[PDB]
C-alpha cells in the first residue's frame, strides 16, 4: 500500500550507504573536476554517455534486496543535454543560452510572478485545498459539480492574502480558465491564471519553433524525436487519469515498453468506483479512470482518453518547468491516504432552513453553517474555519453528489522504454531507461512541521520520485523518522529504487542542480529549463 | 431501526445509520471493546454517506433540478442543440 | 437555438427588474430552464433584461 | 465564609475569599499591621484565582464548551481523523 | 482572539509590529494566525522576517560541503556555529536546547 | 501526551526550531537593535497578582 515499502526502503537505506555517493557531488568547479585527484574524471570519457559501477548478472529490474555480486561498469544514454554534470556545462551558460531563447517570446507580467512566488513559499497553506484536489483527482465531471464551492473558496482565499490557489496540479488551472473565466472569479485572479497558461503555450511554441517538422522516423513525430517534453513516451510525475499511458503505449510500439504497476505487468483501468465497490484496501493492479462524460460508463465498453495529446504536452512542459522555477527544490510529490480522507469528508453540519425564509450569508448569525454554534469538533466545518474561508450550505452540500465518484488509492507506476529510433544502435538497445510517476499524487509546495491543529501523516506520506522534487524536509511527516536518516537524506536525494534510479532515469541530477542552485530570474530560468530540456541524440 | 438497536461501538453493528449531525463518536466510545474488528470502517462510511443523502430529504423544496450539466445527448437533438447549465447560481427558488 | 427566450410576463403598473436576484428576472435561476438562449446568456455572465 | 470573618489586612487570614472586583486592596490598609508577614501573598494570589474562577460562574451560558484544540486522542482515531479548533471565534451564542 | 486583537490594535494605529523580540512569537504567529486573522501586511511582514531567516540557514548550508562528520558531529555544526548543537541560545524558553 | 510524573521529557520541537532561534537571536535582532537591546529577568512573583 505503498506505506509498507517506503518504510522498508527507509529502514534498509540507513545503513546501505556507507559512503558519500559520486553522482551527487556537482558542486565542484571546472578546476576541481579536471584535477587528477577526482575519481569520477577516468569515467567520464563520452559526452552523450555516462558511466558508473554496477552489480553483475542482474536483469533490471531485480528484486527488493540486490544480490551479491561483483562490480562491473556498465554504462547508460544521456539523453538530455542538460545532465552533462555542471563543472561541464556550467549555470551561467544555461542562463545565458536561455536568455537567448527568451528573446522576443511571451513573459510574465510581475504581479503573477510575486503572487505566484508567494503561494509557492507559504507555509500556512490550508490543507483543505489539498484534500479538495484530492477528491476531485482531476475530473471534469467533478470540478463542474463543485463549481460554487470552489468559486467561493478561491474568492475567499484571494482577497484576504491576495495569494493564488490550487496552482499545485495541472488539471485545476485548465478548468479554471475555460470555466471560472468569464467573470466569476475578480479580474486579477482570471488574468494571473490566463497568464500562466500563455507562458506555457509559449514554451510549447519555441519547442516546435527549434525543430524541423516533416522528418517523422518509425512513427514518431519530429519534436519528440527533437525534445523531451513532446516525446510521449516520458510521461508527468503525477497521474490523474489513465490517457497518458495509453498515448504513451500506442506511441512507442517498437521500443519494447514494460510498466508494473504494483507488482505484476500492465494495467487494468476499471472506471466508474462508487460507494457499493469502493475497496480501499485493493491489492490488484487496477487503477481508476473516472467518468468520461459524452458516453456510458458500462462494463465492456473500451476506454478512451479523455483529452487531446496537447494536454499531455502542457502538463509535462507545466510540471518540468514552471513547478521547478517557482518552487525551486521545495516542493515534493506525495501519495494520499484516501481511507483517512474519506470518512472525514461525511461530517457537514449544514443546518435545517426553512421554508419560505432566505438563506444566511455571512457568518455572524446563528443559522450559518460556520457559526460556532453549529462548529462541532471533528467535522469539516473546523476544516474551513481553521482556513478563515467563508461557505455556504449548498456549497458543503455539493460533496455529497461528488462521493459518486471516487478515488480508492494511490499507487506507484513504473514504466520503462528502448531509447528512441534516433539513437538505437545494436548495443544501446540493452540500455534501458526507468523513471517513475505517482497514479494519484499530491504535490505541496511547501512543508510546515510547527502546525500541530492536524497530526503529522494523517493524510499525507512522503514518497518522492524526480531529482527535481527531492524533499529532504518533508520526511518528517512520514512516520518513525530519526535525525540520522534526516541528515542521512539531507545531502543525498531519497528516491526509493522501486520508482527507477538516478543513473538508470531521465531527468537526473545536474538539472536539478541547475534548478536548486541558480539565482537569476524566474522567465529566464524557464526559457533555460527548456533549452536544457533537448535531447542529444545524432 | 428496530431491533438492531443503535449504535454503542460495539463492531457488529448495522448498517444504517439515519442520523443527523450526530455528536455520537465524539461522543464517548469509550474507548471500543476487544473485538476482532475489521470493518467496522467500510460498512461506517456507508453507512454515514447513506445516512447524509437520506439526511438531505428536504432542500428539494429549494431545488432548481439538476441539469445535463455539459452538452450531450439528450436523445431528441435533431431541431435543437444542447447546453448544459454551469452551475454558478445560487440554488435558493424561495 | 435562438427561438427559446424565457422572458417571463411582468404585471402593468409595476417596475420591470434590474437585478438578476428577483425572481422576476429572466436569467433568475428560477427563469433559467435549459436549452434556451437564457443559459447561453448565463454561462457569459452576463446580464441583459 | 463565616466565622474567619472578612479581610481586614490582616495577615493570618483566610483562604477563600470567594469575591469579584474589590475595591478593598486600595482600599485601606492602613498600612498593615505588626505581623513577622512572609505569606500573605501565596494564598493571596491562590485566593484570588479561586475567586476570579468562581466569579466565571455565570458566563458559561454563552459557552460553546472548550474543545482539545489540538489533534490527539479521542479514544477511537480508528474511523475518522481528529482536529481540534483554533479558538478564534466569538463564542456567545446570544 | 486577545492576542489578534491586541496585534491588530497595536498595527493600525502605529503602523508597527509587535511581539517581535521573542522568537517562540512570531512562529506561532506565522503558523497560527497566517490564514486571514491579522490584515494583509502584518502576515507578510512576519512571513518575511522567517523567510529572511530561512535565507540564511541555507546561505550557511550553501558554502559547507556535506558527508564530512567526525565523531558524530555534523558537518554544518563542525563548519559554523548556528548550526551546532552544543553553543544554546541566549533566552531559553524550553528545556529542549539542553 | 500527558503531563504525567514519571514520563521523561521529550522536546517540544525539532533540531530545525534550535538552528532557527539561534541564527534569530544572533543576527536579525543585533542587526536591528545594533546593541541598544538588553536580556533581562523577569519577577513573577510581583507579575502574577
Amino acid at each position: 500500500t505503498l506505506d509498507v515499502q517506503m518504510g522498508r526502503f527507509m529502514e534498509t537505506w540507513a545503513d546501505m550507504m556507507p559512503h558519500h555517493p559520486h553522482w551527487v557531488n556537482e558542486h565542484l568547479t571546472i578546476l576541481q573536476f579536471i584535477a587528477p585527484s577526482n575519481p569520477r574524471l577516468r569515467f567520464e570519457l563520452n559526452p552523450a554517455f555516462d558511466f558508473f559501477v554496477a552489480p553483475g548478472d542482474v536483469d533490471l529490474p531485480g528484486p527488493q534486496r540486490p544480490p551479491e555480486a561483483m562490480p562491473t561498469v556498465n554504462a547508460t544514454l544521456r539523453i538530455i543535454n542538460g545532465n552533462i554534470p555542471v563543472p561541464l556545462c556550467p549555470i551561467s551558460f544555461r542562463d545565458c543560452r536561455g536568455t537567448q531563447l527568451g528573446l522576443g517570446r511571451h513573459t510574465m507580467t510581475p504581479a503573477t510572478i510575486k503572487a505566484v512566488k508567494d503561494t509557492f513559499e507559504d507555509r500556512a497553506y490550508p490543507t483543505i485545498f489539498y484534500m479538495l484536489e484530492a477528491v476531485i483527482h482531476g475530473n471534469e465531471r467533478n470540478f463542474c459539480a463543485l463549481l460554487r464551492l470552489l468559486t467561493q473558496c478561491i474568492r475567499g482565499y484571494w482577497e484576504q492574502s491576495h495569494r493564488v490557489a490550487f496552482v499545485n496540479n495541472f488539471h485545476m488551472l485548465m478548468y479554471i480558465t475555460t470555466y471560472l473565466g468569464n467573470g466569476e472569479l475578480p479580474e486579477v485572479c482570471i488574468n494571473i491564471y490566463r497568464d500562466l497558461l500563455q507562458h506555457v503555450r509559449a514554451l510549447r511554441q519555441t519547442i516546435t519553433d527549434f525543430t524541423i517538422q516533416g522528418e517523422g522516423h518509425n512513427g514518431e513525430t519530429s519534436e519528440a524525436l527533437n525534445n523531451i517534453l513532446t516525446d510521449d513516451t516520458f510521461i508527468a510525475p503525477i497521474l490523474w487519469d489513465c490517457d497518458a499511458l495509453i498515448y504513451r503505449d500506442e506511441a512507442a510500439r517498437d521500443r519494447l515498453p514494460a510498466i508494473r504497476v504494483s507488482g505484476r505487468n500492465g494495467y487494468q483501468a476499471l472506471h466508474f468506483v462508487d460507494m457499493a465497490g469502493h475497496n480501499f484496501q485493493r491489492r490488484d493492479n487496477v487503477l481508476i479512470h473516472g467518468r468520461p462524460v459524452r458516453g456510458d460508463t458500462g462494463q465492456a465498453i473500451p476506454i478512451t482518453p479523455h483529452h487531446d495529446r496537447e494536454w499531455g504536452i502542457l502538463s509535462k512542459i507545466y510540471y518540468y518547468i514552471v513547478i521547478p522555477a517557482f518552487s525551486r527544490g521545495s516542493c515534493c510529490t506525495m501519495g494520499v491516504r484516501y481511507d483517512r480522507l474519506y470518512p472525514a469528508l461525511q461530517a457537514v453540519i449544514v443546518p435545517e432552513i426553512p421554508a419560505d425564509e432566505e438563506a444566511p450569508t455571512t457568518p455572524e448569525d446563528p443559522r450559518h453553517p460556520l457559526h460556532a454554534h453549529q462548529l462541532v469538533p471533528n467535522s469539516l466545518n473546523v476544516y474551513f474555519h481553521n482556513a478563515h474561508l467563508t461557505v455556504d450550505g449548498d456549497a458543503l452540500l455539493t460533496l455529497q453528489e461528488l462521493m459518486g465518484d471516487m478515488a480508492e488509492r494511490t499507487t506507484a507506476i513504473l514504466v520503462s522504454s528502448a531509447p528512441d529510433a534516433g539513437a538505437a544502435t545494436a548495443t544501446t538497445r540493452n540500455m534501458r531507461i526507468y523513471d517513475g510517476a505517482l497514479y494519484h499524487g499530491l504535490i505541496m509546495m511547501a512543508y510546515q512541521a510547527y502546525d500541530e491543529t492536524i497530526a503529522t501523516g494523517t493524510f499525507f506520506y512522503p514518497v518522492p520520485v524526480n531529482p527535481l522534487f527531492a524533499c529532504p524536509e518533508h520526511l518528517a511527516s512520514l512516520r518513525g523518522m530519526t535525525n540520522a536518516r534526516r541528515v542521512l537524506a539531507k545531502m543525498v536525494p531519497p528516491i526509493p529504487p522501486f520508482l527507477g534510479a538516478n543513473h538508470h532515469a531521465t531527468i537526473r541530477q545536474p538539472v536539478a542542480y541547475h534548478v536548486t542552485h541558480s539565482k537569476s530570474d524566474f522567465n529566464t530560468l524557464t526559457y533555460s529549463l527548456l533549452g536544457g530540456y533537448f535531447k542529444f541524440t545524432p | 431501526s428496530n431491533p438492531t438497536t443503535f449504535s454503542v461501538e460495539a463492531i457488529a453493528a448495522y448498517t444504517p445509520v439515519a442520523l443527523i449531525r450526530l455528536l455520537n463518536a465524539s461522543g464517548p466510545l469509550q474507548p471500543g471493546h476487544r473485538v476482532d474488528i475489521a470493518d467496522a470502517r467500510s460498512i461506517y462510511t456507508v453507512g454515514a454517506a447513506a445516512s447524509a443523502a437520506r439526511a438531505r430529504a428536504n432542500h428539494n423544496a429549494n431545488t432548481i433540478r439538476r441539469t445535463a450539466m455539459f452538452a450531450e445527448t439528450d436523445p431528441m437533438t435533431w431541431l435543437r442543440p444542447t447546453v448544459g447549465l454551469r452551475r454558478t447560481f445560487n440554488p435558493r427558488i424561495i
